[PDB]
């Protein structure tokens, strides 16, 4: 879709997609390895 | 907590030598003002225009400083006199455990150690510390006047103080007495100056009362 | 406790800044390069946002080649 | 007469206008050549008397932009049914309204937040909600999540209704200016169709739903062997067995027979002594009888047949003792400006608002209300910040109408004019009479201060000491505890129990509303009130009055109602706009609504709320303190906010941690809006030219050119979070003081 | 001519040419200055043809069950009112060869085909002739009026080949469906107050018109 | 209703005498036959008035007497 496309890649647009897609990652990260201090895996 | 707080202190003073040097750095110009140097040290702004010039000299980086600076003393006594005050109770634990999450410093610390200081005078009776109360009501009251003179900025007291001006020479048996000196409202950097002074008067007189009531309330 | 994580960050972080800064160098040449800060070209965005994986050796020979420096 | 007045298709939909940024104005619809490009992007966003300089452009805009904040709060209230329905322990609050906790939001267990569902009570982990929905529903008669279900789908169709509405009034068919002009129809409907009609469908609603289910919830009856509401609407036996009077039928009605529907639209005044709200007989008989005062008053003006009145051919003819030659021309520009428009209806919104809340807490209309002490504190609170927050925007708009849509050459009113001549003795005597007011209200508070530190407790204002006491409102409340008994004998009881006499409503182990008495505080902290409210008044009315010209600047229409100032000269213009009045009076209301919700919530807590025992003494929240801690500013430091904010920092733990944090969050907030309005544009700028520095030497420089806030916008952000941190931490201790306690 | 309630501005557009101007627009709904949706002085005209024939069909649809009913011709069972035949469900409801809402469906789509095509040939006329409907469409081409097609489907007659006869005819499908649209109220109401049937009415307010309609509000 | 009765005889008249009041009287498009204007609005309008006349008249009366 023309000038969607373009509104979409609107930085609050932008912003709001890559945040919304990064803190499901963070969210979901978390339900899967919760309550981290950590990292031992080296 | 020992740790946190003294990078809370690094947090002041480089943040109070960041905004001294800055203004220090930039006292003699700036690409928003390269002439700053012919303005002098203390002077208002620069006008509206180039986007504004609100607090540009190196006076009111000085004067943002202070405030810092205040925060950063604050933060640094707030750590002794509560490190202190729990060495001296006997409770280190208190401290250890209490000082690495900022509702410890507000509960077991501002709110806790604040008790015996309210109570300076309540309605049934009164007690040593009445006068560190009511300094402490002081400072705060003067700490809030200061925020009238840097949050309410001139040209709405100017045209407030011209309808004063007005009444006055309107009012009957009140044209018979004139000034002689006419009443303009403060000047901008003169009420950064004011605000600034009430605020910190209002600081220390506070966290005096707060300090000396407290500390002497019990004494350990 | 702070070192693998700490690595872990600098890199995550210095994909961050080496593809915001790359994305800066490849959308400085426009005619008018504000309207792309703005509206970010998700193509270009997308051909960028992978060459700051192997971020560490780029910044490393643009310190080496001096591209990391603007020579003003 | 008043046509249709519509056009088709004015504006194309299309994607177009969504892909280029800042369209809707001529020097933002370029690009940003800086970072101030999208802060005056989003600040005219909605100014449409900036876009399009015609009313009729601007008319279609906010009617298509009602539509959408229709569309909001339609999806809102979906939401909030929703949550009810399926994320709530509404049943559970059913069979036991008195120590089941209101809850209807659940979160979800990720990174600890799980203790943020409370044990509410009911077999449910949830936060306690506060917004008295649940109060609504059961003065509904709802008693399933079935219907709270279907009433969210109904609420999410009529958001897609008003948003189709929207798109249809803005980009398909579009009123034009001969539609919105015409008001006298706009009235008409208004108030026979919206608030008429409206107020007659909710009476009906009450007298074939709420009554019948709430007497048997009152009666007392499981809500799943309830009979629905479709059963006494058709089962006419059932209905007539709760109320014989519907076996009559309507020729009670049309015979005029009224006086045997009198089991069911009742004036009985007072509370209902079972649940602790209003009757809900009184309530139906509200309604109705304010949908036939509505009625007949939707049929005042004339639209398009010959009956009616012309609001011109009124205020052209209201001549009068005072100035009454004058209201000439208002017609003119209320017709013409949605500026004064706006800020007449914000100003009587916002006031009502505030008449809401006085007059939910002390008459509770829905059943279990006064006793989720919770809900009552929350309530009153918002409504009073709503209320002064619309009062404020009535100024913003009142100066907005001063500085663009004033023309005194083609609308010229007698009574403006008269205003804005003698414009300075207004301000002058509200200048004196605010530091009147604050001297004979802070000051006795500063002598009772220093009094009570002096070890002279005789000398204080107090009722122990020299008495100022409320004889004007003492007066007023004799009256009306004593009024249904001479003047209104139709009441058997007063229409408020905070009046007097030996009536405590108590439904559980909780008050209720006994009677409010007016002590000494009671006097200093009304007089707090009506100086903070006439400090509040002085500066927003100063910046409406002088929002064109002064002393000062006699030229500050040509510089707009939204400017910092005129420069440092004539000593300094800093915030000499109306913008800055605005900006100003935002704090005062803060300070003067802060003072009100406190003396509510300590009122409250120390005289009203509290426990009551089998013997039949109450025992309040924090004791009956109120005349004589909230005489002083200690006892305001010592015993109000020291004392009732233990609950959220002994907090941290189980639910109310939320309330713990955002108390903190919320103090922070506040002060880091103490880096905008102490600050100033030029040492921020000059700061990023530095960190800009700092970029251009790794190739990193944006072309978005940063630059710092504008002055106006410095303002804009410190006020903004000022209030939202004050107003949070307020928030959070109340909230979690009142859960916490009652 | 004959002028019932009209109007000073309602003789501005309804002067003689619609079926039925009897100038009583007090209200001003179809003034065609200023117009746009669905308020427009041919879609309310076209409104009230159809509504008007919708209401025809449903006034001597929905007695019918029952002027039938008490006077045999048909069994008990389909002679219900016409609202205890599954329309109103808290009413009343008949079992068909399907349930109701299998019924609404066919409803749904054989009217969309049926007036979804209508709609297309109020927008643009020259449709409905153009695509492959079957060949049924050689009929469905020729509207002239939106309202008044007279195809080979819908006007098989001639029934007004004259403009006398045919405006005459207008005149009389438009009074008629006036009148059936006001019968149409009627019903609702009656069900509404009476919970009976039309016919009922009838004949309950035939026989010893006594509490004709002093029944307000009860049943 | 109840023709004949009270409650029907001073709402009659009040409607009635609204009416007249409209027509031949101090109280005041939609061209009617009537000789001297007295619309289908005027007409409608005196009987909402005379209705709200008798029905104060009618439920003052049951209050008292
Ligand atoms: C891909 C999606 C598609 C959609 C959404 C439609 C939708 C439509 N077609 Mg359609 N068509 C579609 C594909 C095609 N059509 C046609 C050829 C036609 C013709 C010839 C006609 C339609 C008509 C219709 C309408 C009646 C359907 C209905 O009653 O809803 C039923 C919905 C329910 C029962 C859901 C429950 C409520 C509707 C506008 C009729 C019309 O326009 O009037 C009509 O005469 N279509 C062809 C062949 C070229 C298609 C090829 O893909
Ligand atoms: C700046 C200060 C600071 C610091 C250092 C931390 C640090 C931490 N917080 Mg705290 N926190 C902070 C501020 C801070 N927080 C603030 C301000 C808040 C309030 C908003 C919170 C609120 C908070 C909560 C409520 C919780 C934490 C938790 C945590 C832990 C995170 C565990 C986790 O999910 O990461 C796991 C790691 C990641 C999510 C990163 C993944 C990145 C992706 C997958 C890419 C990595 C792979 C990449 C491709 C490279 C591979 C190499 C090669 C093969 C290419 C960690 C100890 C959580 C915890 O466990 O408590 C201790 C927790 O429950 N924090
Ligand atoms: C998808 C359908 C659609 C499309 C393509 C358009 C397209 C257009 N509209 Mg129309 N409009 C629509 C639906 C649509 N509109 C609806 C449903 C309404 C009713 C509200 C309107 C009301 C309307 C008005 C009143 C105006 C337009 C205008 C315009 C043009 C400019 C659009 C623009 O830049 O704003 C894009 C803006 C957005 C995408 C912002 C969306 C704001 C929504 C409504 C509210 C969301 C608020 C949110 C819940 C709260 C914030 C939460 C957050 C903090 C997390 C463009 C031709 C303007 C015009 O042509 O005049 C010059 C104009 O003045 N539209
Ligand atoms: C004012 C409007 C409003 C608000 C603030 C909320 C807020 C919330 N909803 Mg509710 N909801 C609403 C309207 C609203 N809802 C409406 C109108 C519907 C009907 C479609 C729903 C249906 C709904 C469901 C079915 C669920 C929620 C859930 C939630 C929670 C998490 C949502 C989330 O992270 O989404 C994810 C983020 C994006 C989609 C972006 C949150 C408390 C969830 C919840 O409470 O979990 C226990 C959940 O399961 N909501
Ligand atoms: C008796 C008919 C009637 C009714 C009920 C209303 C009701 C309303 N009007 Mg008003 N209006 C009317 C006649 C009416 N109007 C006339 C005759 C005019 C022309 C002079 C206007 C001009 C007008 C303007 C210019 C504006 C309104 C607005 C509003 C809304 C204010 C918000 C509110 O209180 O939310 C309460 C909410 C509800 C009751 C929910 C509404 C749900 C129903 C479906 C809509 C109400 C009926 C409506 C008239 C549509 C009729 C059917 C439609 C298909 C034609 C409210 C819904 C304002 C608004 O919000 O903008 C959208 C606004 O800006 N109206
Ligand atoms: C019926 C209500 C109403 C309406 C229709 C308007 C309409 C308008 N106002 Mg008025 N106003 C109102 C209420 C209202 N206002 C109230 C209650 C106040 C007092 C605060 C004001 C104060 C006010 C001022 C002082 C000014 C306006 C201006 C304007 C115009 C442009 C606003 C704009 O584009 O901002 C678009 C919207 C935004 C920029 C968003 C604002 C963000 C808010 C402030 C943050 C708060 C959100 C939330 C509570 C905090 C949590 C957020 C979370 C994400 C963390 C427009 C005509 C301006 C104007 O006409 O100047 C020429 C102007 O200068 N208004
Ligand atoms: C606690 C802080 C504080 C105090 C005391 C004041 C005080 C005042 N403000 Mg300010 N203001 C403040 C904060 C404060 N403001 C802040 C933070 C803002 C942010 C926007 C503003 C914004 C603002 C505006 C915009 C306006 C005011 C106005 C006023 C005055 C109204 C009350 C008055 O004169 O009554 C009498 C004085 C008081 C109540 C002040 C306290 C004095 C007490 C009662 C005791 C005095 C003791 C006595 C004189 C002995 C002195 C000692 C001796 C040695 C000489 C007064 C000068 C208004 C004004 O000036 O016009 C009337 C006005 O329009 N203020
Ligand atoms: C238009 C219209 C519509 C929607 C209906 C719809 C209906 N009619 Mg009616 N009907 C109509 C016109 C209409 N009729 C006309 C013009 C006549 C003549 C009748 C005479 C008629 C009779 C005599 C009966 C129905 C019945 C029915 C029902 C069953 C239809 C069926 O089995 O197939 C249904 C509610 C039957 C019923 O009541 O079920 C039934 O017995 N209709
Ligand atoms: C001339 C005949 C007549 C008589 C005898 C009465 C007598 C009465 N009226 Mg009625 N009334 C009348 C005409 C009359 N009214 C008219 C013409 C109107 C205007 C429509 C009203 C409207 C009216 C209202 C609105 C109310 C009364 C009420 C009353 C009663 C108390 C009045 C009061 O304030 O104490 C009293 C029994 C009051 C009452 O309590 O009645 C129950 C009341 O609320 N009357
Ligand atoms: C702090 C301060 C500033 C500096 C404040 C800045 C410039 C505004 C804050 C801007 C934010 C931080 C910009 C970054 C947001 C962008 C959208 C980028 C998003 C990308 C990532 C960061 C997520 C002023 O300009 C000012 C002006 C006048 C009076 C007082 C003040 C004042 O107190
Ligand atoms: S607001 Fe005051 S300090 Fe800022 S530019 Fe204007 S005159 Fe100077």
């Amino acid at each position: 879709m023309r000038d969607l496309k373009t509104y979409l890649s609107v930085a609050p647009v932008l912003s709001t997609l890559w945040f919304g897609s990064l803190a499901g990652l963070l969210i979901e990260i978390n339900r899967l390895f919760p309550d981290a201090l950590t990292f031992p895996f080296f | 907590g020992d740790f946190l707080v003294h990078h809370a202190i690094a947090l002041g003073l480089h943040t109070t030598t960041l905004i001294l040097v800055k203004g220090a750095l930039d006292a003699r110009g700036s690409k928003l003002m390269p002439d700053k140097k012919d303005f002098g040290y203390s002077f208002p702004c620069d006008g509206p225009g180039r986007g504004g010039t609100c607090d540009i000299s190196a006076w009111d980086a000085f004067y943002l400083a202070v405030f810092w600076m205040l925060n950063t003393i604050g933060w640094v006594t707030f750590y002794w006199h509560w490190k202190h005050i729990t060495l001296w109770q006997g409770n280190v634990s208190q401290f250890n455990e209490s000082s690495t999450y900022l509702m410890g410093w507000l509960r077991d610390y501002l709110w806790l150690n604040s008790s015996q200081l309210i109570n300076g005078y309540n309605p049934f009776g009164m007690n040593s510390l009445s006068v560190w109360a009511w300094m402490f009501l002081f400072g705060h009251l003067v700490w809030a006047t200061g925020f009238m003179f840097l949050i309410s900025w001139r040209g709405y007291w100017q045209e407030l103080i011209e309808t004063l001006a007005w009444a006055h020479e309107r009012t009957p048996l009140a044209n018979l007495i004139r000034w002689k000196d006419k009443p303009v409202a403060l000047s901008i950097v003169q009420a950064r100056l004011v605000g600034l002074a009430h605020f910190s008067v209002g600081y220390i007189f506070t966290y005096a009362a707060f300090l000396i009531a407290s500390t002497s309330g019990k004494f350990g | 406790e702070f070192i693998t994580p700490g690595i872990l960050f600098l890199y995550i972080a210095g994909w961050i800044g080496w593809v915001g800064r790359s994305y800066l160098i490849a959308i400085s040449g426009e005619k008018k390069p504000a309207m792309k800060e703005i509206i970010i070209d998700v193509p270009l965005a997308s051909r960028i946002i992978f060459r700051g994986f192997i971020w560490p050796v780029a910044a490393y020979r643009e310190f080496l080649n001096g591209d990391l420096i603007a020579k003003d | 007469e008043v046509k249709i007045l519509v056009d088709r298709d004015p504006i194309k939909t299309s994607f177009e206008e969504w892909a280029k940024p800042g369209h809707f104005s001529r020097t933002i619809a370029k690009g940003p050549d800086t970072t101030t490009w999208i802060w005056n992007l989003h600040a005219d966003a909605h100014d449409f008397d900036s876009h399009t300089s015609d009313l009729e452009e601007i008319s279609r805009k906010v009617f298509s932009a009602h539509f959408g904040q229709l569309s909001i709060i339609f999806l809102w209230l979906s939401g909030m049914y929703f949550h009810g329905a399926r994320f709530s322990n509404y049943e559970a609050w059913l069979s036991d309204p008195t120590h089941i906790g209101p809850s209807a939001q659940v979160v979800w267990p990720i990174v600890g937040q799980e203790i943020l569902n409370g044990d509410v009570g009911g077999g449910f982990r949830g936060i306690q909600i506060t917004s008295g929905f649940f109060q609504i529903w059961r003065a509904s008669g709802i008693t399933s999540e079935l219907q709270l279900y279907c009433t969210a789908i109904g609420a999410l169709v009529f958001a897609a209704l008003m948003l189709f509405a929207g798109w249809f009034h803005y980009h398909k068919a579009a009123p034009k200016l001969a539609w919105f002009q015409d008001v006298e129809s706009m009235l008409n409907h208004h108030l026979a169709g919206l608030l008429g009609l409206g107020s007659l469908s909710w009476a009906g609603h009450q007298v074939h739903v709420s009554l019948p289910i709430n007497q048997f919830l009152n009666a007392g009856v499981d809500p799943k062997e309830i009979p629905l509401p479709h059963e006494f609407i058709l089962n006419r036996d059932l209905l007539a067995q709760l109320y014989p009077s519907f076996a009559e039928g309507a020729t009670p009605f049309f015979t005029l027979n009224w006086s045997k529907y009198s089991e069911f639209l009742t004036f009985r005044g007072g509370l209902d002594p079972v649940t602790g709200g209003l009757w809900l007989t009184d309530i139906a008989h509200h309604h109705l009888a304010i949908a036939i005062l509505f009625l007949i008053a939707g049929h005042m003006y004339r639209t398009n047949w010959g009956i009616g009145h012309g609001i011109k051919d009124i205020l052209e003819a209201h001549k009068g003792p005072f100035t009454g030659q004058g209201h000439k021309g208002l017609y003119e520009i209320l017709t013409t400006s949605w500026h004064a428009q706006l800020s007449l209806n914000l100003a009587m919104l916002g006031s009502l608002t505030i008449i809401v809340a006085h007059h939910m807490y002390s008459m509770p209309p829905y059943p279990y209300l006064a006793t989720d002490y919770a809900t009552q504190l929350s309530l009153f609170t918002h409504h009073m910040w709503i209320g002064g927050f619309l009062i404020v925007g009535a100024a913003a708009h009142a100066a907005i109408f001063m500085v663009r849509d004033y023309d005194p050459t083609n609308r010229y009113n007698d009574l403006l004019d008269r205003v804005l001549r003698h414009r300075d003795a207004i301000i002058s005597h509200l200048n004196w009479v605010c530091i009147f007011l604050g001297f004979h209200s802070f000051g006795l508070y500063i002598h009772n201060d220093t009094m009570s530190a002096l070890g002279r407790p005789q000398d204080m204002f107090s009722d122990t000491a020299i008495q100022l006491q409320p004889v004007f409102a003492q007066w007023i409340q004799n009256t009306h505890a004593l009024a249904p008994g001479v003047t209104a004998p139709g009441e058997t009881a007063s229409t408020s129990l905070t009046w007097g006499g030996g009536e405590l409503v108590a439904v559980g182990g909780k008050v209720a509303l006994l009677p409010i008495p007016l002590g000494t505080a009671d006097f200093l902290v009304h007089h707090i009130h009506a100086f903070t409210i006439h400090v509040t008044v002085l500066i927003l009315l100063k910046g409406v009055l002088f929002a064109r010209s002064s002393r000062l600047i006699p030229d500050k229409a040509n510089l707009g109602f939204r400017f910092p100032c005129d420069g440092p000269g004539r000593g300094g213009t800093c915030q000499v706009s109306a913008w800055d009045h605005v900006f100003l009076g935002l704090f005062w209301m803060y300070n003067a609504i802060s003072v009100v919700i406190f003396h509510f919530s300590w009122k409250m807590q120390s005289d009203v709320w509290g426990s009551i025992s089998d013997q039949g003494v109450v025992t309040h929240i924090t004791g009956g303190n109120f005349a004589q801690s909230s005489i002083t500013i200690n006892g305001w430091l010592r015993d109000f906010l020291w004392a009732q904010a233990s609950q959220v920092i002994q907090s941290y733990g189980s639910s109310l941690s939320a309330y713990g944090l955002f108390f903190l969050g919320a103090h922070f907030v506040w002060a880091f809006s103490l880096m905008f309005l102490f600050s100033g544009r030029g040492y921020w700028q000059e700061l990023i030219e530095s960190i800009v520095w700092a970029h251009n030497k790794l190739k990193v420089a944006p072309a978005t050119q940063p630059r710092a806030l504008s002055i106006i916008q410095g303002r804009a952000v410190g006020v903004t979070h000022y209030l939202l941190g004050g107003i949070a931490t307020t928030w959070a201790f109340f909230l979690a003081r009142i859960i916490a306690v009652g | 001519r004959p002028l019932w309630f009209a109007s000073s501005q309602s003789l501005s557009y309804l002067d003689g040419s619609l079926p039925g101007d009897y100038g009583f627009d007090p209200l001003g709904l179809s003034d065609p200055e200023g117009t746009g949706g669905f308020i427009e002085p041919r879609w309310l005209a076209y409104g009230e043809i159809i509504n008007g024939r919708f209401a025809m069909l449903g006034a001597a649809g929905a007695i019918a069950p029952e002027i039938l009913g008490k006077a045999g011709l048909i069994p008990a069972e389909t002679a219900l009112p016409w609202f205890q035949t599954g329309v109103i469900p808290p009413a009343g409801t008949y079992t068909y060869w399907a349930d109701n809402y299998t019924l609404f469906v066919l409803e749904m789509a054989l009217m969309g085909f049926a007036e979804h095509r209508r709609l297309q040939d109020w927008y643009n006329p020259g449709s409905m002739g153009k695509q492959y409907f079957l060949g049924l469409e050689k009929g469905l081409a020729g509207s002239g009026n939106p309202a008044y097609p007279g195809g080979p489907f819908f006007n098989p007659l001639g029934f007004g080949k004259d403009e006398k006869s045919l405006k005459e005819l207008k005149l009389k499908e438009v009074k008629n469906g006036r009148l059936a649209m006001l019968a149409i109220l009627g019903y609702f109401i009656q069900g509404l107050v009476t919970g009976v049937g039309p016919y009922q009415n009838l004949l309950d307010h035939l026989a010893d018109p006594v509490n004709n309609n002093v029944l307000t509000s009860l049943k | 209703d109840f023709i004949g009765s009270s409650t029907n005889l001073i709402m009659v008249t009040s409607t009635t005498l609204m009416l007249f009041a409209g027509r031949f009287g101090l109280a005041p498009g939609l061209q009617t036959g009537d000789p001297a204007g007295f619309t289908l609005a005027d007409t409608l309008a005196c009987g909402t008035v005379g209705h709200i006349i008798g029905v104060g008249v009618v439920l003052g009366l049951k209050n008292i007497g």
